[PDB]
Protein backbone atom coordinates (compact mmCIF):
# COMPACT_ATOMS: atom_id res chain seq x y z
CA UNK A 1 0.00 0.00 0.00
CA UNK A 2 1.46 3.32 -0.72
CA UNK A 3 1.05 6.87 0.32
CA UNK A 4 -1.26 9.44 -1.96
CA UNK A 5 -2.38 13.08 -1.72
CA UNK A 6 -5.90 13.38 -3.01
CA UNK A 7 -6.00 17.29 -4.03
CA UNK A 8 -10.00 18.26 -3.94
CA UNK A 9 -12.12 21.52 -4.05
CA UNK A 10 -16.10 22.10 -3.83
CA UNK A 11 -17.74 24.89 -5.40
CA UNK A 12 -20.95 25.30 -3.30
CA UNK A 13 -23.94 27.56 -3.68
CA UNK A 14 -23.60 29.79 -0.72
CA UNK A 15 -20.69 30.82 2.41
CA UNK A 16 -22.35 28.72 4.58
CA UNK A 17 -21.43 24.75 4.61
CA UNK A 18 -23.90 23.56 6.42
CA UNK A 19 -26.88 25.53 5.39
CA UNK A 20 -25.51 25.95 1.97
CA UNK A 21 -25.18 23.18 -0.16
CA UNK A 22 -22.65 21.69 -2.76
CA UNK A 23 -22.92 22.50 -6.18
CA UNK A 24 -19.31 20.80 -7.55
CA UNK A 25 -16.61 18.08 -6.42
CA UNK A 26 -13.30 18.37 -8.05
CA UNK A 27 -10.40 15.93 -7.36
CA UNK A 28 -6.85 14.06 -8.54
CA UNK A 29 -5.10 11.96 -6.80
CA UNK A 30 -1.33 12.08 -6.40
CA UNK A 31 1.96 10.07 -5.67
CA UNK A 32 4.40 11.22 -3.10
CA UNK A 33 6.34 13.80 -5.42
CA UNK A 34 2.90 15.16 -6.79
CA UNK A 35 2.87 12.97 -9.90
CA UNK A 36 -0.78 12.80 -10.91
CA UNK A 37 -1.84 9.28 -10.44
CA UNK A 38 -5.31 9.06 -11.91
CA UNK A 39 -8.27 10.63 -13.44
CA UNK A 40 -9.47 13.62 -13.03
CA UNK A 41 -12.98 13.39 -10.80
CA UNK A 42 -15.45 15.58 -11.36
CA UNK A 43 -19.15 15.29 -10.46
CA UNK A 44 -22.48 17.80 -9.69
CA UNK A 45 -24.17 17.59 -6.81
CA UNK A 46 -28.66 18.17 -7.54
CA UNK A 47 -29.77 20.22 -5.07
CA UNK A 48 -32.66 19.55 -3.05
CA UNK A 49 -36.16 21.22 -4.00
CA UNK A 50 -36.32 22.63 -0.34
CA UNK A 51 -33.46 25.25 -1.03
CA UNK A 52 -32.26 28.77 -3.37
CA UNK A 53 -28.76 29.23 -3.83
CA UNK A 54 -27.20 32.57 -2.36
CA UNK A 55 -26.75 34.89 -5.66
CA UNK A 56 -23.32 35.74 -5.30
CA UNK A 57 -21.92 32.59 -5.13
CA UNK A 58 -23.22 31.07 -8.17
CA UNK A 59 -22.13 34.74 -9.87
CA UNK A 60 -18.56 33.56 -8.31
CA UNK A 61 -18.85 29.67 -9.70
CA UNK A 62 -20.84 30.00 -12.57
CA UNK A 63 -23.05 27.06 -12.53
CA UNK A 64 -26.60 27.47 -12.08
CA UNK A 65 -28.91 25.18 -9.98
CA UNK A 66 -30.27 23.95 -13.48
CA UNK A 67 -26.76 22.95 -14.41
CA UNK A 68 -26.12 21.06 -11.18
CA UNK A 69 -29.93 19.19 -11.07
CA UNK A 70 -29.39 18.36 -14.87
CA UNK A 71 -25.88 16.63 -15.02
CA UNK A 72 -25.62 16.12 -10.79
CA UNK A 73 -26.93 13.48 -8.54
CA UNK A 74 -28.94 13.47 -5.12
CA UNK A 75 -26.74 14.45 -2.38
CA UNK A 76 -26.25 10.79 -1.00
CA UNK A 77 -24.74 9.55 -4.27
CA UNK A 78 -22.83 12.81 -4.15
CA UNK A 79 -21.93 11.91 -0.93
CA UNK A 80 -21.19 8.37 -1.79
CA UNK A 81 -18.45 9.27 -4.69
CA UNK A 82 -16.93 11.88 -2.50
CA UNK A 83 -16.30 9.34 0.44
CA UNK A 84 -15.14 6.41 -1.46
CA UNK A 85 -12.32 8.81 -2.76
CA UNK A 86 -11.63 9.99 0.90
CA UNK A 87 -11.25 6.98 2.77
CA UNK A 88 -8.57 5.03 0.30
CA UNK A 89 -6.10 4.00 3.03
CA UNK A 90 -2.49 6.47 3.57
CA UNK A 91 -4.32 8.94 1.71
CA UNK A 92 -3.76 12.86 2.71
CA UNK A 93 -6.24 14.90 1.53
CA UNK A 94 -5.89 18.36 1.12
CA UNK A 95 -6.75 21.45 -0.79
CA UNK A 96 -6.64 25.16 -0.27
CA UNK A 97 -8.72 27.12 2.49
CA UNK A 98 -9.85 23.24 2.79
CA UNK A 99 -9.83 23.44 6.67
CA UNK A 100 -11.80 26.40 7.47
CA UNK A 101 -14.08 25.58 4.43
CA UNK A 102 -13.79 22.64 2.09
CA UNK A 103 -13.62 20.45 5.05
CA UNK A 104 -16.32 21.71 7.17
CA UNK A 105 -18.65 21.13 3.62
CA UNK A 106 -17.36 17.81 3.40
CA UNK A 107 -18.46 16.76 7.73
CA UNK A 108 -21.81 18.46 6.85
CA UNK A 109 -22.18 16.25 3.61
CA UNK A 110 -21.29 13.16 5.82
CA UNK A 111 -23.79 14.04 8.58
CA UNK A 112 -26.39 14.66 6.49
CA UNK A 113 -26.08 11.00 4.91
CA UNK A 114 -24.84 9.55 7.76
CA UNK A 115 -21.71 8.50 7.16
CA UNK A 116 -18.87 9.26 9.87
CA UNK A 117 -18.32 12.85 9.76
CA UNK A 118 -14.69 12.58 11.07
CA UNK A 119 -13.17 9.06 10.46
CA UNK A 120 -12.29 9.81 6.53
CA UNK A 121 -9.71 12.11 7.70
CA UNK A 122 -7.75 9.95 10.35
CA UNK A 123 -9.06 5.88 9.72
CA UNK A 124 -6.00 3.89 7.96
CA UNK A 125 -3.46 6.66 8.07
CA UNK A 126 -5.63 8.78 6.36
CA UNK A 127 -4.71 12.65 7.27
CA UNK A 128 -5.55 16.43 5.88
CA UNK A 129 -3.45 18.94 5.20
CA UNK A 130 -4.04 22.57 3.70
CA UNK A 131 -1.62 24.16 1.61
CA UNK A 132 -2.59 27.50 2.45
CA UNK A 133 -1.24 27.54 5.55
CA UNK A 134 2.05 26.42 3.87
CA UNK A 135 2.25 28.79 1.21
CA UNK A 136 1.66 31.66 4.53
CA UNK A 137 3.94 29.97 6.44
CA UNK A 138 6.33 29.70 3.35
CA UNK A 139 6.36 33.34 2.78
CA UNK A 140 6.75 34.53 6.72
CA UNK A 141 9.37 31.76 7.26
CA UNK A 142 11.14 30.91 4.42
CA UNK A 143 10.06 33.15 1.45
CA UNK A 144 14.00 33.33 -0.66
CA UNK A 145 13.16 31.95 -3.96
CA UNK A 146 10.23 32.08 -4.78
CA UNK A 147 7.66 35.24 -5.68
CA UNK A 148 5.28 36.95 -3.27
CA UNK A 149 2.50 38.96 -4.96
CA UNK A 150 0.99 41.79 -3.43
CA UNK A 151 -2.82 43.19 -4.36
CA UNK A 152 -3.49 46.97 -4.71
CA UNK A 153 -3.26 47.68 -0.64
CA UNK A 154 0.42 46.88 -0.23
CA UNK A 155 -0.06 43.77 1.72
CA UNK A 156 0.72 39.47 0.19
CA UNK A 157 -1.58 37.68 -1.60
CA UNK A 158 -2.70 34.55 -1.33
CA UNK A 159 -4.94 33.87 -3.83
CA UNK A 160 -4.00 31.29 -6.08
CA UNK A 161 -4.35 32.93 -9.18
CA UNK A 162 -2.01 35.90 -8.15
CA UNK A 163 0.42 33.25 -6.85
CA UNK A 164 1.03 31.20 -9.74
CA UNK A 165 1.34 34.21 -12.23
CA UNK A 166 3.82 35.88 -10.21
CA UNK A 167 6.14 32.32 -10.56
CA UNK A 168 5.25 31.74 -14.01
CA UNK A 169 2.73 29.19 -13.87
CA UNK A 170 -0.48 28.37 -16.38
CA UNK A 171 -3.26 29.18 -14.62
CA UNK A 172 -5.97 28.12 -16.93
CA UNK A 173 -12.60 24.30 -15.96
CA UNK A 174 -13.62 22.48 -12.77
CA UNK A 175 -9.41 21.26 -12.17
CA UNK A 176 -8.03 24.60 -13.07
CA UNK A 177 -7.72 25.25 -8.86
CA UNK A 178 -6.72 21.94 -8.51
CA UNK A 179 -3.81 21.83 -10.55
CA UNK A 180 -2.77 25.38 -9.13
CA UNK A 181 -2.79 23.89 -5.37
CA UNK A 182 -1.28 20.48 -7.15
CA UNK A 183 1.72 23.44 -8.83
CA UNK A 184 2.09 25.62 -5.77
CA UNK A 185 2.71 21.99 -3.57
CA UNK A 186 5.66 21.40 -5.96
CA UNK A 187 6.82 24.87 -5.86
CA UNK A 188 7.35 25.20 -2.10
CA UNK A 189 8.66 21.41 -1.93
CA UNK A 190 11.35 22.69 -4.82
CA UNK A 191 12.16 25.88 -3.61
CA UNK A 192 11.91 25.23 0.31
CA UNK A 193 11.87 21.33 0.85
CA UNK A 194 13.11 21.71 4.83
CA UNK A 195 10.29 23.58 5.85
CA UNK A 196 7.97 21.94 3.42
CA UNK A 197 8.56 18.27 4.99
CA UNK A 198 8.70 19.84 8.71
CA UNK A 199 4.95 21.08 8.06
CA UNK A 200 4.08 17.79 6.36
CA UNK A 201 5.12 16.01 9.76
CA UNK A 202 3.57 18.39 11.54
CA UNK A 203 -0.02 18.15 10.29
CA UNK A 204 -0.49 15.31 12.76
CA UNK A 205 -1.55 16.14 16.40
CA UNK A 206 0.29 14.29 18.16
CA UNK A 207 3.54 16.01 16.92
CA UNK A 208 2.05 19.30 17.48
CA UNK A 209 1.01 18.21 21.18
CA UNK A 210 5.33 17.71 21.76
CA UNK A 211 5.57 21.11 20.58
CA UNK A 212 3.81 22.63 24.04
CA UNK A 213 4.99 22.97 27.28
CA UNK A 214 2.16 24.61 29.45
CA UNK A 215 3.97 24.67 32.71
CA UNK A 216 7.12 26.26 30.87
CA UNK A 217 5.28 28.57 28.86
CA UNK A 218 7.74 27.74 25.72
CA UNK A 219 6.99 30.18 23.05
CA UNK A 220 6.27 29.46 19.77
CA UNK A 221 6.23 30.86 15.88
CA UNK A 222 2.54 30.47 14.75
CA UNK A 223 1.05 31.38 11.63
CA UNK A 224 -2.19 32.09 11.18
CA UNK A 225 -4.56 34.24 8.92
CA UNK A 226 -6.38 35.32 12.38
CA UNK A 227 -2.60 37.68 12.92
CA UNK A 228 -3.52 39.39 9.49
CA UNK A 229 -1.24 39.51 6.31
CA UNK A 230 0.00 43.18 7.62
CA UNK A 231 2.44 41.46 9.62
CA UNK A 232 2.80 38.09 7.41
CA UNK A 233 0.20 36.47 9.56
CA UNK A 234 3.25 35.36 11.83
CA UNK A 235 3.70 35.84 15.80
CA UNK A 236 5.19 34.35 19.14
CA UNK A 237 2.94 32.73 21.15
CA UNK A 238 3.17 31.09 24.45
CA UNK A 239 0.73 28.39 26.19
CA UNK A 240 -0.94 29.06 29.32
CA UNK A 241 -3.19 26.67 29.56
CA UNK A 242 -5.65 24.28 27.74
CA UNK A 243 -8.85 25.02 26.89
CA UNK A 244 -11.46 23.66 30.15
CA UNK A 245 -13.67 22.14 27.66
CA UNK A 246 -12.37 21.23 24.31
CA UNK A 247 -9.85 18.66 24.43
CA UNK A 248 -8.05 20.06 21.36
CA UNK A 249 -8.14 23.26 22.07
CA UNK A 250 -5.16 25.05 23.82
CA UNK A 251 -5.01 28.42 24.95
CA UNK A 252 -1.92 30.68 23.48
CA UNK A 253 -0.88 34.42 23.76
CA UNK A 254 -0.48 36.80 21.20
CA UNK A 255 3.28 38.12 22.50
CA UNK A 256 3.55 40.90 20.18
CA UNK A 257 -0.08 41.98 21.84
CA UNK A 258 -0.72 44.03 24.78
CA UNK A 259 -0.47 41.94 27.79
CA UNK A 260 -1.63 44.60 30.54
CA UNK A 261 -5.08 43.66 30.24
CA UNK A 262 -4.19 40.20 31.56
CA UNK A 263 -2.36 41.00 34.73
CA UNK A 264 -4.98 43.67 35.30
CA UNK A 265 -8.79 43.02 34.43
CA UNK A 266 -10.86 39.96 35.68
CA UNK A 267 -12.18 36.98 33.82
CA UNK A 268 -15.79 38.74 32.89
CA UNK A 269 -14.36 41.90 31.49
CA UNK A 270 -11.88 39.87 29.56
CA UNK A 271 -14.85 37.13 28.19
CA UNK A 272 -16.88 39.78 25.94
CA UNK A 273 -13.46 42.40 25.49
CA UNK A 274 -12.37 39.27 23.65
CA UNK A 275 -15.45 38.73 22.21
CA UNK A 276 -16.84 42.27 20.60
CA UNK A 277 -13.25 43.27 19.47
CA UNK A 278 -12.48 46.50 17.39
CA UNK A 279 -15.31 48.81 19.35
CA UNK A 280 -13.35 49.82 22.32
CA UNK A 281 -10.70 51.71 21.70
CA UNK A 282 -9.35 49.07 25.54
CA UNK A 283 -6.10 47.71 24.11
CA UNK A 284 -6.95 43.88 22.43
CA UNK A 285 -6.85 40.70 24.21
CA UNK A 286 -3.88 38.94 22.95
CA UNK A 287 -5.47 35.59 23.41
CA UNK A 288 -6.03 32.95 20.76
CA UNK A 289 -7.17 29.09 20.97
CA UNK A 290 -4.69 27.04 18.76
CA UNK A 291 -6.78 23.66 17.47
CA UNK A 292 -3.83 20.98 17.02
CA UNK A 293 -6.72 19.33 15.44
CA UNK A 294 -6.93 21.93 12.66
CA UNK A 295 -3.05 21.77 10.56
CA UNK A 296 -1.98 24.90 12.67
CA UNK A 297 1.57 25.96 11.93
CA UNK A 298 3.37 25.64 14.97
CA UNK A 299 6.72 25.75 15.35
CA UNK A 300 10.14 26.46 17.94
CA UNK A 301 10.14 30.04 18.69
CA UNK A 302 13.81 30.52 17.21
CA UNK A 303 13.16 28.87 13.71
CA UNK A 304 11.82 32.86 13.19
CA UNK A 305 15.59 34.44 13.33
CA UNK A 306 16.19 37.81 13.85
CA UNK A 307 16.23 39.09 10.68
CA UNK A 308 12.89 36.99 9.86
CA UNK A 309 11.22 39.14 12.44
CA UNK A 310 12.62 42.45 10.80
CA UNK A 311 11.39 41.02 7.61
CA UNK A 312 7.75 41.27 9.19
CA UNK A 313 8.13 44.00 11.24
CA UNK A 314 7.98 42.22 14.32
CA UNK A 315 8.99 43.55 17.43
CA UNK A 316 11.40 40.55 18.95
CA UNK A 317 12.68 42.64 22.10
CA UNK A 318 8.91 43.74 23.05
CA UNK A 319 7.85 40.37 22.78
CA UNK A 320 10.52 38.47 24.89
CA UNK A 321 9.26 41.14 27.18
CA UNK A 322 5.78 40.03 27.66
CA UNK A 323 7.47 36.41 27.80
CA UNK A 324 9.14 37.35 30.90
CA UNK A 325 6.13 39.31 33.07
CA UNK A 326 3.73 36.30 31.68
CA UNK A 327 5.95 33.66 33.53
CA UNK A 328 6.73 35.12 36.35
CA UNK A 329 2.58 35.49 36.50
CA UNK A 330 0.84 32.17 36.59
CA UNK A 331 -2.32 33.97 38.21
CA UNK A 332 -2.91 34.73 34.43
CA UNK A 333 -3.44 31.14 33.06
CA UNK A 334 -6.32 30.51 35.50
CA UNK A 335 -7.52 33.38 34.69
CA UNK A 336 -7.69 32.83 31.19
CA UNK A 337 -9.59 29.34 31.69
CA UNK A 338 -12.09 31.20 32.80
CA UNK A 339 -12.66 33.23 30.23
CA UNK A 340 -13.83 29.85 28.46
CA UNK A 341 -15.23 27.89 31.38
CA UNK A 342 -30.55 26.76 17.08
CA UNK A 343 -33.56 24.63 15.84
CA UNK A 344 -32.60 23.62 12.45
CA UNK A 345 -30.64 20.23 12.30
CA UNK A 346 -28.79 21.01 9.24
CA UNK A 347 -27.16 23.55 11.74
CA UNK A 348 -26.38 20.98 14.71
CA UNK A 349 -23.34 19.03 13.46
CA UNK A 350 -21.75 19.87 16.65
CA UNK A 351 -24.50 19.28 19.30
CA UNK A 352 -21.57 16.32 20.66
CA UNK A 353 -20.51 13.31 18.92
CA UNK A 354 -22.74 9.82 18.77
CA UNK A 355 -22.12 7.39 20.56
CA UNK A 356 -20.79 3.82 19.61
CA UNK A 357 -25.14 2.41 19.39
CA UNK A 358 -26.10 5.59 17.33
CA UNK A 359 -23.12 5.30 15.05
CA UNK A 360 -24.21 1.84 13.96
CA UNK A 361 -27.05 2.64 13.64
CA UNK A 362 -26.93 4.98 11.32
CA UNK A 363 -24.61 2.11 9.58
CA UNK A 364 -27.88 0.56 9.23
CA UNK A 365 -29.58 3.21 7.76
CA UNK A 366 -26.74 3.60 4.87
CA UNK A 367 -27.15 -0.46 4.28
CA UNK A 368 -30.67 -0.10 3.51
CA UNK A 369 -31.82 0.49 0.20
CA UNK A 370 -34.58 3.68 -0.02
CA UNK A 371 -37.49 2.08 -0.44
CA UNK A 372 -37.38 -0.35 2.61
CA UNK A 373 -36.45 2.59 5.19
CA UNK A 374 -39.91 3.40 5.89
CA UNK A 375 -40.33 -0.77 7.08
CA UNK A 376 -37.05 0.31 9.44
CA UNK A 377 -37.29 -1.49 12.98
CA UNK A 378 -34.23 0.41 14.38
CA UNK A 379 -33.98 2.91 17.69
CA UNK A 380 -32.23 5.56 17.81
CA UNK A 381 -30.92 7.62 21.00
CA UNK A 382 -29.57 10.92 19.75
CA UNK A 383 -32.51 13.10 19.53
CA UNK A 384 -30.88 14.60 15.98
CA UNK A 385 -31.39 11.08 14.35
CA UNK A 386 -34.74 10.94 13.36
CA UNK A 387 -34.91 14.92 12.35
CA UNK A 388 -31.66 13.69 9.75
CA UNK A 389 -33.83 10.59 8.60
CA UNK A 390 -36.75 12.28 7.08
CA UNK A 391 -34.73 15.29 6.13
CA UNK A 392 -32.44 12.68 4.25
CA UNK A 393 -35.66 10.62 2.56
CA UNK A 394 -37.54 13.80 1.78
CA UNK A 395 -34.67 15.24 -0.22
CA UNK A 396 -33.38 12.42 -1.93
CA UNK A 397 -35.89 10.00 -2.22
CA UNK A 398 -39.12 12.03 -2.57
CA UNK A 399 -41.23 8.90 -3.92
CA UNK A 400 -40.54 6.73 -0.47
CA UNK A 401 -42.70 9.27 1.23
CA UNK A 402 -46.17 8.18 2.72
CA UNK A 403 -49.12 10.39 2.68
CA UNK A 404 -48.06 12.62 6.47
CA UNK A 405 -44.66 12.35 4.98
CA UNK A 406 -45.34 14.41 2.16
CA UNK A 407 -47.82 16.81 3.78
CA UNK A 408 -44.85 17.49 6.03
CA UNK A 409 -42.36 18.12 3.56
CA UNK A 410 -44.80 20.40 2.01
CA UNK A 411 -44.79 22.65 5.33
CA UNK A 412 -41.49 22.50 5.78
CA UNK A 413 -41.16 23.83 1.94
CA UNK A 414 -43.91 26.63 3.28
CA UNK A 415 -41.96 27.15 6.03
CA UNK A 416 -38.49 28.51 4.44
CA UNK A 417 -39.90 29.99 1.26
CA UNK A 418 -42.12 32.59 3.26
CA UNK A 419 -43.45 35.53 1.22
CA UNK A 420 -40.83 37.47 2.76
CA UNK A 421 -38.09 35.82 1.52
CA UNK A 422 -39.44 34.70 -1.85
CA UNK A 423 -39.78 39.06 -2.85
CA UNK A 424 -36.46 39.49 -1.10
CA UNK A 425 -34.81 36.68 -3.13
CA UNK A 426 -36.99 37.88 -6.24
CA UNK A 427 -36.02 41.55 -5.53
CA UNK A 428 -32.46 40.65 -4.48
CA UNK A 429 -31.70 39.78 -8.19
CA UNK A 430 -33.38 42.70 -9.76
CA UNK A 431 -30.79 44.72 -8.21
CA UNK A 432 -27.86 42.38 -9.08
CA UNK A 433 -28.95 42.86 -12.34
CA UNK A 434 -28.77 46.35 -11.82
CA UNK A 435 -25.54 46.61 -9.87
CA UNK A 436 -24.04 44.34 -12.86
CA UNK A 437 -25.79 45.55 -16.11
CA UNK A 438 -21.81 46.12 -17.58
CA UNK A 439 -21.43 42.53 -16.72
CA UNK A 440 -22.92 40.32 -19.28
CA UNK A 441 -22.84 36.84 -18.56
CA UNK A 442 -23.82 37.86 -15.07
CA UNK A 443 -27.02 39.50 -16.18
CA UNK A 444 -27.66 36.37 -17.63
CA UNK A 445 -26.59 33.92 -14.58
CA UNK A 446 -28.80 36.35 -12.42
CA UNK A 447 -31.92 36.14 -15.04
CA UNK A 448 -30.83 31.76 -15.19
CA UNK A 449 -31.75 32.09 -11.17
CA UNK A 450 -34.99 33.75 -11.81
CA UNK A 451 -36.41 31.03 -13.95
CA UNK A 452 -35.50 28.37 -11.19
CA UNK A 453 -36.79 30.17 -8.16
CA UNK A 454 -39.80 30.47 -10.46
CA UNK A 455 -40.17 26.74 -11.06
CA UNK A 456 -39.08 25.14 -7.66
CA UNK A 457 -41.59 27.29 -5.49
CA UNK A 458 -44.82 28.33 -6.65
CA UNK B 1 19.16 22.74 16.52
CA UNK B 2 17.02 23.88 13.64
CA UNK B 3 13.83 21.94 11.86
CA UNK B 4 14.18 24.60 8.60
MG1 LIG C 1 -11.95 26.48 -2.83
MG1 LIG D 1 15.66 34.21 6.83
Amino acid sequence: QQSTFLFHDYETFGTHPALDRPAQFAAIRTDSEFNVIGEPEVFYCKPADDYLPQPGAVLITGITPQEARAKGENEAAFAARIHSLFTVPKTCILGYNNVRFDDEVTRNIFYRNFYDPYAWSWQHDNSRWDLLDVMRACYALRPEGINWPENDDGLPSFRLEHLTKANGIEHSDAMADVYATIAMAKLVKTRQPRLFDYLFTHRNKHKLMALIDVPQMKPLVHVSGMFGAWRGNTSWVAPLAWHPENRNAVIMVDLAGDISPLLELDSDTLRERLYTAKTDLNAAVPVKLVHINKCPVLAQANTLRPEDADRLGINRQHCLDNLKILRENPQVREKVVAIFASDNVDAQLYNGFFSDADRAAMKIVLETEPRNLPALDITFVDKRIEKLLFNYRARNFPGTLDYAEQQRWLEHRRQVFTPEFLQGYADELQMLVQQYADDKEKVALLKALWQYADEIVE
Amino acid sequence: DIPF
